[PDB]
């Protein structure tokens, strides 16, 4: 979509393999916030969102 | 400590950075002090073919 | 409220002690108050902040 009208996708109920986003290069820009990106296999999340 | 790198990866050789080279390349510690040099050197370091 | 004296001292100590004990509590501006939720969320170089 576009940024007026940004898609907003809810993830619930699965379990997560995050290394498979680090360790891809096709991403120009990988950067988080409020934590670590080598951490986020050892947590656990509710109310995500792309 | 001299390599050639991409010109996107040159973000990564810094400390306490997140990336590929880093982790499996070349790390640079937390405490790390010293100076990083890049330049462009598309003119000698690449090929046509 | 005849031994009020005493009472008084051991009110005194017992709400510096609970005082002490509530201000781990706060996170003094910091993401969060527990040191294993930063542990554990953040690598080192923004956690030892």
């Amino acid at each position: 979509a576009s940024v007026y009208a940004w898609n907003r996708k809810r993830i619930s109920n699965c379990v997560a393999d995050y290394s498979v986003l680090y360790n891809s290069a096709s991403f120009s820009t990988f950067k988080c916030y409020g934590v670590s990106p080598t951490k986020l296999n050892d947590l656990c999340f509710t109310n995500v969102y792309a | 400590d001299s390599f050639v790198i991409r010109g996107d990866e040159v973000r990564q050789i810094a400390p306490g950075q997140t990336g590929k080279i880093a982790d499996y390349n070349y790390k640079l510690p937390d405490d790390f002090t010293g100076c990083v040099i890049a330049w462009n050197s598309n003119n000698l370091d690449s090929k046509v073919g | 409220s005849a031994l009020g004296k005493l009472q008084d001292v051991v009110n005194q100590n017992a709400q510096a002690l609970n005082t002490l004990v509530k201000q781990l509590s706060s996170n003094f501006g910091a993401i969060s108050s527990v040191l294993n939720d930063i542990l554990s969320r953040l690598d080192p170089p923004e956690a030892e902040v």
